[PDB]
């Protein structure tokens, strides 16, 4: 109950909760890129690339940040199914192999980013509004908001010669 | 009297500070006073104390003996410029003992003599950490002689000053890597001493890492095995 | 009314709301522009200086309609920002904004007094060495004064001859050369006064430029002549008689006196009691220690798959595998051949496969509710997971990140767990800087006060490469301000930082100044400020080192010949060969046969133990419960009182008298180690 | 020579000279004297210039002649029984830092401006060499009428670089002394750009230097 009846766990692992969807914000839509030549003013994403003056027309063509963001998708899948499953039967412990992969998560994003950057800089100007800072906020919170539940879940520094690491109870 | 002496300590200091550069010529004769008073001021503070209250005392006292040479060593000079021998190098050093005038506040502080009370016992014990610690440098001086002397013969027209080719040279570049200022600019002109960035002339280097790695061993061994130990001593003689 | 006045400030919701904003304060003067008054950013961000300022106006009416030294400040910094909204001093004064934190905050309101503590101390031997830099700093006046001009090109040796233009030779070459005008220049350390030779001193103590002054000394020839190469090679005597003097022994007996008097910190009670310090570092321990799990599984299945890994020659094949691929590791090169660049995916995948499955094994045998409870198997975890990742986001790249090749670096950590004194060590300082947060606090409140101050005071200086001011080196952004400083703290050239700040400077075009003052840029402030961070910041960091090393001084001096912890912690172990988890007790069938494997100074000896181990322990004073019933928490007392204290009889419960008086609080469980 | 030969026959035979040998002070001593006539028949017959640097030796043997000498190098010595677990890990430290850095910067400063159709580098008359980059994160190269190509050996005449193991802990090591850490830092940003390789070089400069001189500082407070 210690370690997982905490609010400093709960905080954190609700904050999580937020970067769950706004990590699924991005991952849908497709606003991160303004093309913008002067009409051919198209919004580049992962998945459709439209390009509006109504004429609007999208379709798809990219695929690297695609693939590597099924991988940010199913850590969180699988972060999750290990985080549900720890807040019952008294196992805590269980806690800890849901949050690494949620710094996993987050840095599968981070590939996601820089991946969708180089795309909009071999092709006219770019522009981010919608779906980078929404990432950049899903990033930040998951790549932070794992490393910080996994420091609220291992035990501590014991601080005495007799504590010992992982003591008892 | 506690408050009298101060006059010509602070006005002897002052004196000796307001030398500078292109400074006025009131100046340099404002200080050609300040020298001919204050000696003789020194010599009235001196003169009473060795004729009035025992001249065998007055020698008694550690002080008491550095006020006589002040005297004796500042006339002197004033005795040098006066018989037609200036001596041109000998205008300056002397400059440089009359700077000796602004020692005379040792005996205003009266808050670390213990701690020179303490170190002066210990100079048998001071030297024996700095013998072993200059014969070190001595061995890593002659040792880049033989390494780097006579090898700096590069071809471009930079001057690369801290080199191996005299031994005072060389020595002086040893104590600068002991500092650790700019100590890879010296290893880089080792480097190119030798072929360049390649697999036998690249091991210069170990000549370099070994004397700041073990260098500063000693260093650490001596300014700390003194400052605990003849700083807790102190700490030992002012508790008693 | 003085009761809704006094109830809202005083418990929690008043606290957390207001230092939450002084926080937000601040890091709203860290994102200012400097170079532009006129930046949509820096309109913006006005608007919450006055978001702010609104709220802790009613913090000063709510607190000044209750009562009629710390909270006169907290009147200027309200009173400067409606002021805000010489203007360029009113600016520069609203830096002020943490300093309410370290009245708020009371694990901040001491910290900032030890240091003004350690002011007073040692400004006695501070004297000693201000009037040895004066001594110094005049004996320099008399040897360089007038000496440190030179010319342009080296040819000509007066400033009369110095007039006209002279050839440079680029690449050395005689055929390539630029016509450039003759200048006769200064140095920019000199001796010409006292007070420039003070300065000039201070930085041959940083070390800092050193060389630079002693070769400009050693060629120094006449007044007002350029230098003579190798004239006077004797004054290096000079310089290493002074860097002996101060840059050394006088900056060690000023460190070796706060060591010793900051001993005095834990040393100005006085305790004669019955038990002295390594009585009271024994006991304690058999007090409040806990015992402990050792997941010992059961089923002979899984017990088949423990005895293998539990075991020395599985500890002993992974922790060469480690080895191996930290070899495979430096391999790497640039320009390698392809079978040379393909042997490190070839075997990267192999060293994948060792070590995943060595987790698989981990989680059959230990029961793997028993697998993530210790804490280095959630760090091989994540190691094995995201080298898995990896191995596939490279695969996936050729069947159409060099972040996540870093996880192959990091398995070289584990070899650390093996290494108990290297553990211990790390264990002990990584705890001490934890225990002590606020003497850090304090550093980072430092650098972020004179980094505000950099980017008002040197934010509009341009760019210019082949200057100190450039693009890695500025006062423009924040985070650029405070790599600046850290670069000084570490002593990194900062006397030509601070030469690349001072007045005269290049404006960068952006900045608002009129046609005809584009030089108009630095401020000869920038000596204060360099020499005051760069003494403020060594008070600092010898504060921290040695609060840290206060901490840890009884395993400093822990004098391994005696007894320790160690003995200590090797006991536990044993015991948790008998339980599944803590539980208090074993049986009595495990009593006898403990003592054959511990160190004689905790346990017995080599010999034969008919005569010692087998009359001894009924012989010492031991608890009396029934038969195999006997628990951790009260032999680890008594099993101790072997190897020291000793006593007599009768008075054995003359050792829980002690165990009040010379002891901290209750210990409520202690009547097991009493009888 | 005849001091080794008048301090073996004064005590007897083989096992008299070992009374001669025990001792380590003498070993030194005789070292010296075997090597002093190795090196000075073999120069005779090549009628050598590397193995005159052995001479230096020879002023060893004064310590050997000074009794109150020998008495502090027992106890330098002494004082690195305490600091071995922090130069082991300080040691291990310089491993994990130059692998990362091989791989991280692996061959990236190989470019630098140069004259266009030349082989000569430009700089402004104060800057150094530094690395470029062609339309990325890194500078863009903008003296006058130069252009950036990949031919170039590196940093300081190619010595500080992270191309081989052997390279890159040699510019760790010299980063870990911080003298010089800044010009390394500037030159990766240089070549890649300035968001990421901070996190790189403070981190270093903050756990191999600061980190480790408080151990050791610690080590020596306790050992004294
Ligand atoms: C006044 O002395 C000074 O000018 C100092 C000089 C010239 N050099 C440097 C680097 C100091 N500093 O600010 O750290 C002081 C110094 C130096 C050695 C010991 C003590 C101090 C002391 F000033 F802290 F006392
Ligand atoms: C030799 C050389 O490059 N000269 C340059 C020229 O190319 C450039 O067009 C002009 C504009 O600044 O400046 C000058
Ligand atoms: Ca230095
Ligand atoms: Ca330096």
């Amino acid at each position: 109950m210690s370690p997982t009846e905490a609010p400093k766990v709960r905080v954190t692992l609700f904050c999580i909760l937020v970067g769950i969807v706004l990590a699924m914000t991005a991952v849908v839509s497709d606003h991160w890129a303004v093309l913008s030549p002067h009409c051919e003013a198209a919004h580049f994403g992962l998945w459709r690339i439209c390009t509006k003056r109504g004429e609007k027309n999208c379709s798809y063509f990219s695929i690297s940040a695609a693939a590597i963001s099924v991988f940010s998708l199913g850590f969180l899948i699988m972060g999750t199914i290990c985080a549900l499953m720890a807040f019952r039967k008294k196992r805590d412990y269980l806690l800890r192999p849901a949050s690494m992969f949620y710094v996993f998560a987050g840095l599968c994003l981070f590939v996601s980013l820089e991946v969708m950057r180089q795309s909009v800089k071999r092709m006219i100007e770019y522009y981010y509004s919608w779906s980078f800072a929404c990432a950049c906020a899903a990033f930040v919170l998951l790549f932070l908001g794992g490393i910080s539940l996994l420091l609220f879940s291992l035990p501590r520094m014991p601080q005495n010669p007799w504590e010992s690491c992982m003591d008892a109870e | 009297f506690y408050w009298l002496v101060i006059l010509i300590v602070a006005l002897n200091t002052l004196s000796i500070a307001s030398e500078h550069h292109n400074q006025p010529l009131w100046l340099t004769h404002l200080q050609d006073i300040a020298n001919r008073v204050l000696l003789s001021l020194f010599t009235i503070e001196m003169l009473l104390k060795m004729y009035g209250l025992g001249l065998r005392q007055y020698f008694m006292s550690i002080f008491n003996r550095f006020d006589c040479f002040v005297v004796c060593s500042g006339i002197l000079e004033l005795l040098l410029v006066e018989s037609g021998a200036m001596t041109p190098l000998g205008i300056s050093v002397l400059r440089c003992i009359r700077l000796l005038r602004l020692f005379k506040i040792t005996k205003y502080w009266t808050s670390l003599s213990n701690l020179v009370a303490s170190l002066l016992n210990s100079i048998r014990s001071i030297a024996s950490l700095l013998l072993l610690l200059f014969l070190f440098i001595i061995i890593f001086a002659l040792l880049g002689m033989q390494l780097f002397g006579g090898r700096y013969d590069f071809e471009d027209t930079e001057v690369r000053r801290s080199n191996f080719d005299n031994f005072p040279q060389a020595l002086i570049s040893v104590f600068q890597v002991l500092t650790g200022e700019d100590w890879n600019s010296v290893m880089y002109n080792g480097i190119m001493a030798y072929g360049g960035p390649s697999y036998p002339g690249v091991l210069v280097c170990i000549y370099f890492i070994i004397l700041f790695v073990c260098g500063n061993y000693i260093l650490l061994n001596v300014f700390l095995a003194i400052a605990v130990d003849n700083l807790a001593e102190a700490e030992s003689l002012t508790s008693a | 009314v003085r009761v809704l006045c006094h109830r809202i400030v005083n418990a929690t919701w008043f606290t957390n709301f207001i230092l939450l904003f002084i926080l937000l304060s601040s890091a709203a003067l860290a994102a200012e522009d400097p170079i532009r008054a006129e930046s949509v950013r820096n309109q913006i961000l006005g608007y919450f200086d006055i978001a702010f300022t609104s709220v802790f106006t009613v913090e000063i009416v709510l607190k000044m309609t209750t009562y009629g030294y710390f909270n006169i400040l907290d009147l200027l910094v309200v009173a400067v920002s409606l002021i805000s909204m010489v203007v360029k001093i009113l600016r520069v004064l609203r830096v002020l904004r943490p300093l309410r934190a370290i009245n708020r905050a009371k694990g901040l309101k001491h910290v900032v007094q030890c240091v003004f503590v350690a002011i007073r101390t040692i400004g006695n031997i501070v004297l000693v060495t201000t009037l040895l830099q004066f001594m110094f700093a005049c004996i320099g006046v008399q040897l360089f004064k007038g000496k440190f001009f030179s010319c342009n090109d080296l040819s000509k040796m007066t400033e009369e001859e110095c007039r006209g233009y002279y050839y440079v030779y680029k690449d050395g070459d005689p055929t390539q050369m630029e016509l450039r005008p003759r200048q006769w220049i200064h140095n920019d350390f000199h001796f010409d006064n006292v007070l420039s030779a003070m300065m000039s001193l201070f930085t041959v103590s940083t070390f800092e430029g050193w060389p630079q002054l002693l070769y400009r000394a050693i060629d120094s020839n006449e007044e007002d002549m350029g230098p003579v190469y190798n004239n006077r090679v004797e004054m290096a005597i000079f310089f290493i008689i002074y860097i002996i003097l101060i840059a050394f022994f006088m900056m060690n007996i000023f460190v070796g006196f706060v060591i010793v008097t900051f001993q005095e910190q834990g040393e100005t009670e006085y305790k004669n009691c019955e038990l002295d310090k390594n009585q009271r570092q024994c006991v304690q321990y058999a007090l409040k220690a806990r015992p402990l799990r050792c997941y010992i599984p059961k089923n002979p299945y899984q017990y088949q798959v423990w005895y293998v890994v539990t075991s020395s020659y599985f500890e002993y094949l992974m922790f060469a595998l480690i080895m191996l691929n930290t070899i495979c590791l430096g391999m790497q090169h640039y320009h390698q051949s392809e079978e040379m660049n393909h042997i490190s995916d070839i075997l990267n995948v192999a060293f994948t496969i060792i070590f995943t499955l060595e987790m698989i094994l981990k989680l059959l045998a230990f029961k793997a509710r028993g697998y993530f409870g210790d804490p280095w198997n959630v760090f091989d975890f994540l190691i094995v997971i995201g080298s898995i990742i990896d191995v596939i986001l490279s695969e996936i790249d050729t069947f159409l990140s060099a972040f996540f090749r870093l996880f192959r670096v990091m398995r070289l950590i584990k070899l650390l767990s093996r290494a108990e004194g290297v553990r211990t060590l790390l264990w002990t300082f990584i705890k001490s800087f934890q225990a002590l947060p606020y003497v850090a606090l304090l550093i980072v409140m430092l650098f972020f006060i004179y980094a505000v101050i950099g980017m008002q005071m040197f934010g509009k200086i341009a760019l210019v490469d082949g200057t100190q001011i450039n693009r890695n080196n500025n006062f423009q952004t924040f985070p650029q301000a405070v790599l600046l400083l850290f670069r000084c703290a570490t002593g990194e050239a900062w006397q030509e930082i601070l030469l690349a700040c001072s007045y005269g400077k290049l404006c960068d075009p952006e900045s608002d100044y009129a046609p005809g003052e584009e030089y108009t840029c630095g401020t000869n402030f920038a000596y204060y400020y360099f020499i005051s961070f760069y003494m403020l910041c060594a008070f600092l960091i010898i504060n921290l080192f040695v609060a840290v090393i206060m901490d840890n001084f009884d395993y400093l001096t822990r004098d391994w010949s005696i007894l320790g912890p160690h003995h200590l912690d090797e006991f536990k172990a044993i015991w948790a060969e008998y339980d599944p988890e803590a539980k208090g007790r074993i049986k009595h069938l495990d009593v006898v046969t403990l003592l054959r494997r511990i160190q004689p100074p905790l346990g017995f000896g080599k010999f034969c133990p008919h005569r010692v181990a087998c009359k001894r322990l009924v012989g010492m004073n031991m608890p009396l419960n029934s038969d195999g019933t006997v628990t951790f928490n009260a032999t680890l007392f008594a099993l101790v009182r072997t190897a020291l204290k000793i006593k007599t009889e009768g008075n054995f419960e003359q050792a829980n008298e002690e165990l009040r008086a010379i002891i901290k609080k209750i210990w409520k469980r202690t009547s097991m180690k009493l009888l | 020579s005849i001091e080794a030969a008048m301090k073996i026959i004064a005590y007897g035979f083989l096992f008299h000279q070992d009374a001669y040998l025990r001792s380590g002070w003498n070993v030194l001593d005789f070292i010296i004297v075997f090597l002093g006539v190795f090196t000075a028949i073999l120069e005779q017959v090549n009628v050598v210039k590397a193995l005159r640097a052995f001479r230096v030796l020879r002023p060893l043997r004064l310590v050997s002649g000074v009794p109150s000498l020998q008495v502090v190098l027992n106890s330098i010595f002494k004082a690195m029984l305490p600091l071995f677990h922090i130069a082991l890990l300080v040691l291990f430290m310089v491993i994990i830092y130059a692998i990362i850095g091989l791989e991280l910067f692996k061959g990236k400063m190989h470019k630098t401006c140069y004259y266009i159709g030349t082989d000569i580098v430009a700089t402004v008359e104060n800057e150094k060499p530094s690395p470029c980059a062609r339309t990325g994160s890194g500078r863009p190269c903008t003296i006058n009428g130069s252009e950036c190509r990949g031919g170039w050996p590196g940093p300081n005449h190619g010595i500080t670089h992270f191309d081989n193991f052997g390279f890159s802990m040699l510019t760790v090591y010299q980063c870990i002394t911080m003298e010089g850490w800044t010009d390394v830092l500037y030159w990766v940003n240089d070549a890649i750009g300035n968001e990421w390789p901070w996190i790189y070089f403070v981190t270093l400069i903050l756990l191999g230097s600061f980190f480790i001189l408080n151990l050791v500082l610690g080590v020596l407070s306790g050992e004294f």
